[PDB]
């Protein structure tokens, strides 16, 4: 029937194929109640969103403007808007969108109506899908799409998240790291930086320092998991 | 529930608030006014605050747009905080005195008006002069209405009033917050933030306050 | 039949196969009533939630001050809290009295009448305090998830899995006590002395733990 | 049901309809002190006289404490207005306190027995007319009439909201006295210094970090 | 000076014999070595007794000819001269808690009287019961004078007396 | 263990365990306050 991300698996009784990018994979069970499913659901679709617009920019930053780094890019940008003024407008900015957001997901049907314009509203649509002046130029199905977006979503998620670790063991960008990669394979894999045996745990120093000054503070920046690191 | 605007489209509104009231949006989250008789108190004490707030609100911006514009008061420049401590005519003490005595009968009658309505529409003296009946607590009419309003347009003109009474009701918190935060007038705040948008800001201001 | 803790050996009459992590292990018939088994049931629970997170913890830190970052100790830890960060610990034990004492007697109260605290007199909280099982609450708050609905079955194994790695947990941390009490270091201290030279470096060398030689 | 412990046995004496019309019953009685109706009826008078008397003893300490900390007055600490007060006195405190007595005993006794049979005090030649006024109401411990000119307990639509606010009121303001005498034993400083020294450092200025409270 | 007596604040027998008994145990001490537990004992000792001393003299106590302090009994001299805290206070110290036991035992066995088998309740506690009337019997005094008020806390006579009443 | 909690509520043993109880808060309260001869504090 639909591929499985094990061939030879049967799917979980609550994944039946009916979500798109429902590859069978929930051996742990979290989206058995059918609920928090749907939480679930819209928490994969913004995670996917904001993952693959984040790598995207990380990938266009180190191409465009290689001289910064991503992992550094919050201290190495100095805007005349201040610190502060930033944190306000995307805090105001960010709280609005989400609770509009998040009243979407507790009653569906409530949040389509622009509240400033009383002529413009969304269409009735599906939960975690507004369409409408989201949604201009649909290139095609529907279904096949969502499951394109949450493909690349998941693919984008681990980028990320290989993004942040090895920004962290390296101190590279993902360009540049896989340029090392690309100069050294069988030299530059994390099985070449790090070991455990019984007798011996090799774990790579991460090139981030523990805390950056950033305007008269100390922000503290630590790498991720350490110590837990191979 | 019915299709009036809410302080949060979606949300569970409580019921109780079934648009009677001028200024119904829904907003009770701690379900405070679901007693009948405390919501007949509160109307009018929100409608009292309001208009006090509205005329505390114009006495705090007015005087000192004059000054910054640079008319001629002797009380000119003086700030809103600092007017207790002017000196005039009289000393604050028979001030408060015979503001006291004049608001205790004024604030009786609109009491007495208010646990009965239809009461107080007529004079001690001259009894020929009348409030019209008809008018609810908290809008008395009549000689309150002498330029002729409240003809029409009266649920929309409520509606009007409770919205500015509590806008200056959330500007006067406001000048309390500012004058024991930022020391200064609130004009002259408002100015600062008009200079420097960006670093001026509440955060900025009580974070380099610390 | 059925696994049992001493194999040939039948399980008691009140250790029936209903419990997670049933083995039938009653030599002292401690939980013979219904009610003070159910009682014996939530703090075996709640022993070994509390005993998991602190191996867990205790591994964790151990995991860094071994690897060289900058982590005190299990048995140093406290200190180091209190001293580093300017921390009152009476004033820090009441307020986590205060806190555990209105959870615990939440809890206790629910197990005294299990319909309770769902009246609505918390903060208008119902469902989220209803209650479950014994010694599993569910709802919103002890289960965003929703992993107790659902699946059943999914439930009763990770009931199993959650009391067997409790026990385990709680074995740890008396493994933690006793090889701070014998070998005065950290556990992973212990454990790559262990790895180092399995044999020579155990329990038996130690002259506290054999007294004999 | 409003039970100070919600999963607890509420005692049946204060399920019964004559105490759960009680201002404030929400079932705290770990003792089963008012067990018995009659011990009820005069605990709860002594709830309400406690009640008020705290309320009004709390006022005069934190009100004025308020207004001298803020500059408006200069009132002393409750713990030595008495030894200020009766040096501008007319009087020394002990015959001061005994026209107090008096004073205090006459209507105190008047009240007694308006407890022991109630509207007893409104039988007729008593007083010089006032007697017709000291009937009390139906409710015990809410009198009215001379005690209540405002008139605000013959609307009958907020009575047991004020009942409510009275006796929670009265019971935060019998506390309040009582971590005012234990805060003078423990700190020394006045309630509003505690205040201020509390809210200045919480996390090392309170109860734990003094060495009376938590000796060990 | 209520009976003659001197404080032992500035009574001279007093002082003699706080170190009569600390020369006692400094003799004791010297055949020790320097820190050794009988000499850390001993130490602990001489500490506790001058801590002793310390706390009566500073407690206000009376002494008398040979140097040990007397009580004072009687409320009056004792509430006036400062002295209730002698035999005064802890006189209610001790009624409080004895009428609470004795209330507690009397609601037990008010309690266990109603049942099927009353004398297997009394060899055999029935701690439950028990527990519970032990925590709430703390207001002891306002339960017994109810129980007084209302007739209930004596029994009429129907007790078992002999013929010649 | 019904029984044995029966046994454990006999009048000797609870007699024991209350006296056992009540013998060392007295010690422990004469070992933190040592020499109470008055009401002082
Ligand atoms: C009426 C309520 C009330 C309030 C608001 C305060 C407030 C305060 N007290 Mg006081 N106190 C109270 C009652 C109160 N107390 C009572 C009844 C006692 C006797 C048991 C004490 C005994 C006491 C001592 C011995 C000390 C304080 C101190 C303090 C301060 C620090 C808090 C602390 O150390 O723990 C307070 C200690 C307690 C034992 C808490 C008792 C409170 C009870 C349980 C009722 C209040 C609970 C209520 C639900 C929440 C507060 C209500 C509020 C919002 C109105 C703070 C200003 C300290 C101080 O002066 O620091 C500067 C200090 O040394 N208090
Ligand atoms: C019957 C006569 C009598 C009297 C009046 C006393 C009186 C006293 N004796 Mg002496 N004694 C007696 C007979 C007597 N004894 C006999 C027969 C012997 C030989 C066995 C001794 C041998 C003896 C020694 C060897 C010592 C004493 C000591 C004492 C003092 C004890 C003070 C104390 O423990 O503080 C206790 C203070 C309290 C406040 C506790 C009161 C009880 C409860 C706990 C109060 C309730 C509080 C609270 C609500 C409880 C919480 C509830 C709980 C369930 C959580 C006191 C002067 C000691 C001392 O130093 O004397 C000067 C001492 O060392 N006595
Ligand atoms: C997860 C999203 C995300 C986040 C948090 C960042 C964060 C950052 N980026 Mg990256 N970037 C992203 C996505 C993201 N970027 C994507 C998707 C692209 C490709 C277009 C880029 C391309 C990019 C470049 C080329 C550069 C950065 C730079 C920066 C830094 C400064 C940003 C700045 O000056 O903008 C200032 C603010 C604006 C330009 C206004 C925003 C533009 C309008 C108003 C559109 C916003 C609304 C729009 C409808 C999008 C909403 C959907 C959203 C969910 C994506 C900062 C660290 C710069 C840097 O490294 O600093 C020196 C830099 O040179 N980014
Ligand atoms: C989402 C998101 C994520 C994942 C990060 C992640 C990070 N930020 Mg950025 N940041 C974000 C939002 C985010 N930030 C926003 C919204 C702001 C504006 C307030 C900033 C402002 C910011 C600054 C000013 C700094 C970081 C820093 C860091 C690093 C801390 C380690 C890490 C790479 C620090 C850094 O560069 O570490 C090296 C740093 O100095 N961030
Ligand atoms: C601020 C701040 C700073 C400087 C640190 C510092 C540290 N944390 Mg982090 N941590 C913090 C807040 C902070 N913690 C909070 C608020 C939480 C929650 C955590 C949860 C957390 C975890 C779960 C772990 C750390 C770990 C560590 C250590 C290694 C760095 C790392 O994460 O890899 C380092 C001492 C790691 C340790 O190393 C084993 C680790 O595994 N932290
Ligand atoms: C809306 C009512 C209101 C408000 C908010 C204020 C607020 C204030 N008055 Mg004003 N005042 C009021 C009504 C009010 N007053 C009335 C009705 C009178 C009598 C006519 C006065 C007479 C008065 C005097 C005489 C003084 C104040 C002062 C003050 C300040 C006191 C600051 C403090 O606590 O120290 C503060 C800005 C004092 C001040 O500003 O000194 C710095 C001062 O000297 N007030
Ligand atoms: C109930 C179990 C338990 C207990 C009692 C502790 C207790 C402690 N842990 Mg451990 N820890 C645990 C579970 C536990 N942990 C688990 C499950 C993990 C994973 C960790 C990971 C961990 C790290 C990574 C660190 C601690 C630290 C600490 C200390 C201070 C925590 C703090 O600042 O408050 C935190 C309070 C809040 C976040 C506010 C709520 C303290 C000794 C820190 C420390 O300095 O000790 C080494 C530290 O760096 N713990
Ligand atoms: C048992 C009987 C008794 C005896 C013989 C005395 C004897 C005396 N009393 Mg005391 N007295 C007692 C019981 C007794 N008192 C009781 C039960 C009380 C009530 C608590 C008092 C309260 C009391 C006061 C208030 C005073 C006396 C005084 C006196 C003296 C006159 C004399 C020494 C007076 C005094 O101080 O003597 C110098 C005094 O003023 N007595
Ligand atoms: C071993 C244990 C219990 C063992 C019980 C057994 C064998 C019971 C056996 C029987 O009863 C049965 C079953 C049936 C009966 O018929 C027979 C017997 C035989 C009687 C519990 C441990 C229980 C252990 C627990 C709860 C441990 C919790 C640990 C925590 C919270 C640790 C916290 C910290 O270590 C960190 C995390 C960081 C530090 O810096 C700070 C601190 C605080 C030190
Ligand atoms: C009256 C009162 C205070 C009155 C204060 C006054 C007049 C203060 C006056 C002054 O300060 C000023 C104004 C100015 C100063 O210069 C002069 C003085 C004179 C000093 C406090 C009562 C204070 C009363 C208190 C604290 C009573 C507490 C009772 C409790 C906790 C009861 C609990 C229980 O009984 C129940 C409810 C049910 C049982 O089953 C269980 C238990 C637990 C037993």
């Amino acid at each position: 029937s639909r591929p499985l991300w094990l061939p030879g698996s049967t799917p979980p009784a609550h994944l039946k194929g009916d979500l798109p990018g429902d590859f069978g994979f929930d051996p742990l069970g979290l989206g058995a109640n059918a609920e928090s499913l749907k939480w679930f659901k819209e928490s994969e679709l913004v995670h996917s969103r904001w993952a693959m617009a984040a790598v995207a920019g990380i990938l266009v930053q180190e191409i465009v403007r290689p001289d910064v780094f991503w992992y550094n890019a919050g201290k190495e940008v100095e805007s005349p808007l201040g610190p502060l003024g930033l944190l306000a407008v995307e805090f105001f900015l960010m709280h609005w969108v989400e609770v509009r957001r998040w009243q979407d997901l507790r009653k569906p049907g409530s949040v389509d109506q622009d509240p400033i314009f009383s002529q413009y509203k969304l269409p009735p649509h599906e939960v975690g899908y507004p369409g409408g002046v989201f949604a201009p130029f649909i290139p095609g199905d529907l279904a096949e799409l969502k499951v394109k977006e949450i493909k690349n979503g998941r693919l984008a998620m681990l980028a990320f998240v290989g993004f942040v670790m090895a920004a962290q063991v390296t101190g590279k960008g993902p360009i540049a790291a896989l340029q090392e990669h690309l100069a050294d394979p069988w030299g530059t894999t994390i099985f070449s930086k790090a070991a455990v045996v019984p007798g011996q745990a090799v774990a790579p120093p991460c090139k981030i320092p523990a805390s950056v000054s950033y305007k008269g503070i100390e922000i503290p920046t630590p790498c991720f998991l350490q110590g837990l690191w191979p | 529930d019915a299709a009036l605007p809410s302080w949060m489209p979606g949300a569970d509104l409580p019921g109780y608030l079934n648009g009677t009231l001028p200024g119904d949006f829904g907003f009770d989250p701690l379900y405070l006014g679901q007693d009948p008789v405390k919501l007949k108190w509160y109307a009018q004490a929100e409608l009292m605050n309001a208009r006090f707030a509205m005329l505390a609100v114009a006495g705090i911006l007015v005087p000192e747009l004059l000054s910054n514009i640079g008319f001629s008061w002797p009380g000119a420049g003086v700030a809103w905080y600092d007017a207790g401590k002017f000196e005039y005519f009289a000393p604050a003490s028979s001030l408060f005195g015979v503001q006291m005595l004049l608001f205790a009968w004024v604030e009786i009658r609109r009491y007495q008006d208010f646990v009965k309505p239809g009461s107080a529409n007529q004079d001690p003296i001259f009894t020929n002069n009348k409030l019209p009946d008809g008018n609810e607590p908290g809008y008395p009419g009549g000689i309150f209405d002498p330029f002729g309003w409240s003809k029409g347009d009266i649920k929309s003109l409520k509606l009007k009033e409770i919205k500015n009474g509590r806008l200056a009701m959330l500007a006067f918190a406001g000048f309390i917050g500012q004058a024991y935060t930022t020391g200064t007038t609130p004009l002259k705040n408002l100015s600062t933030h008009l200079a420097d948008p960006w670093s001026t800001t509440v955060w900025q201001n009580d974070l380099a306050r610390l | 039949v059925r696994p049992v803790w001493f194999p040939g050996n039948p399980p008691p009459a009140h250790l029936d196969g209903s419990l997670a992590g049933d083995y039938g292990f009653d030599p002292l018939f401690l939980g013979q009533e219904p009610q003070t088994l159910k009682w014996y049931v939530q703090a075996e629970l709640v022993h070994g939630r509390f005993a998991m997170l602190g191996a867990a913890g205790i591994i964790l830190t151990s995991i860094g001050a071994k690897v060289g970052l900058g982590f005190p100790e299990w048995y140093d830890a406290g200190k180091v809290v209190v001293e580093k960060n300017n921390i009152d610990f009476p004033t820090l034990m009441v307020i986590q009295f205060y806190l555990m004492g209105w959870a615990e007697t939440k809890r206790w109260y629910d197990f005294k009448n299990p319909g309770s605290q769902a009246d609505g007199s918390f903060l208008g909280f119902t469902e989220e305090f209803k209650g479950l099982e014994n010694g599993y609450p569910g709802g919103r708050f002890f289960d965003p998830m929703g992993l107790s609905r659902g699946d059943a079955a999914k439930y009763q194994e990770y009931k199993q899995k959650e009391v067997k790695n409790g026990r385990l947990a709680m074995i740890a941390c008396l493994g933690f006590a006793a090889q701070y009490a014998a070998t005065g270091k950290g556990p992973l201290d212990n454990l790559a002395d262990h790895l180092a030279d399995p044999n020579h470096v155990n329990f038996a060398t130690n002259g506290v733990s054999i007294p004999i030689a | 049901r409003q039970s100070w412990l919600p999963g607890s046995q509420i005692p049946a004496h204060l399920d019964t309809p004559a105490a759960q019309a009680l201002a404030g019953n929400f079932g705290f009685d770990p003792l089963g002190l008012g067990k018995d109706p009659v011990a009820l009826r005069w605990y709860q008078q002594a709830e309400l006289i406690h009640c008020r008397t705290a309320m009004a003893g709390v006022a005069g300490i934190l009100i004025p404490g308020l207004l001298t900390k803020a500059g408006a007055l200069n009132v002393p600490e409750w713990y030595d207005a008495g030894k200020v007060a009766i040096e501008n006195s007319f009087a020394p405190w002990g015959s001061l306190l005994a026209v107090q007595l008096f004073l205090c005993g006459f209507v105190e006794a008047k009240r007694w027995q308006d407890i022991r049979k109630p509207g007893s005090q409104g039988e007729p030649g008593s007083f010089l007319g006032f007697e017709a006024s000291l009937k009390g109401t139906s409710e015990l411990g809410y009198p009215g009439g001379p005690f209540d000119p405002l008139g605000l307990s013959k609307e009958a639509d907020k009575w047991a909201d004020w009942k409510l606010k009275e006796v929670k009121n009265g019971r935060l303001a019998m506390l309040a006295f009582l971590g005012f005498v234990a805060q003078k034993y423990a700190t020394g400083a006045g309630p509003v210094d505690n205040l201020a020294a509390h809210l200045k450092d919480p996390w090392h200025v309170n109860y734990a970090t003094n060495g009376v409270s938590l000796p060990f | 000076d209520i009976a003659g007596l001197t404080p032992c604040s500035e009574s001279k027998a007093y002082a003699k014999l706080e170190k009569k008994e600390l020369k006692t145990l400094e003799k004791r001490l010297k055949q020790y070595e320097a820190d050794s537990a009988p000499a850390v004992a001993l130490k602990a000792t001489m500490e506790r007794t001058k801590a002793r001393f310390a706390n009566y003299a500073k407690a206000g106590l009376l002494c008398g000819n040979d140097g040990l302090p007397h009580l004072i009994a009687d409320p009056g001299l004792a509430l006036k001269y400062g002295h209730a805290g002698e035999v005064f206070i802890p006189t209610f110290g001790f009624l409080y808690v004895a009428g609470y036991i004795g209330y507690v035992g009397r609601q037990y066995l008010i309690a266990v009287k109603g049942e099927a088998k009353p004398t297997d309740k009394e060899i055999i506690i029935d701690v439950p019961l028990a527990t519970k009337l032990a925590w709430q019997g703390a207001g002891w005094p306002l339960a017994a004078v109810q129980e007084l008020q209302r007739g209930t806390l004596l029994e009429k006579e129907e007790n078992i007396t002999v013929s010649p009443r | 263990m019904k029984d044995f909690t029966t046994y454990l509520s006999t009048a000797p043993v609870i007699a024991t365990i209350w006296f056992t109880f009540t013998a060392g808060l007295l010690i422990e309260i004469n070992r933190y306050f040592p020499d109470p001869l008055v009401f002082s504090f």
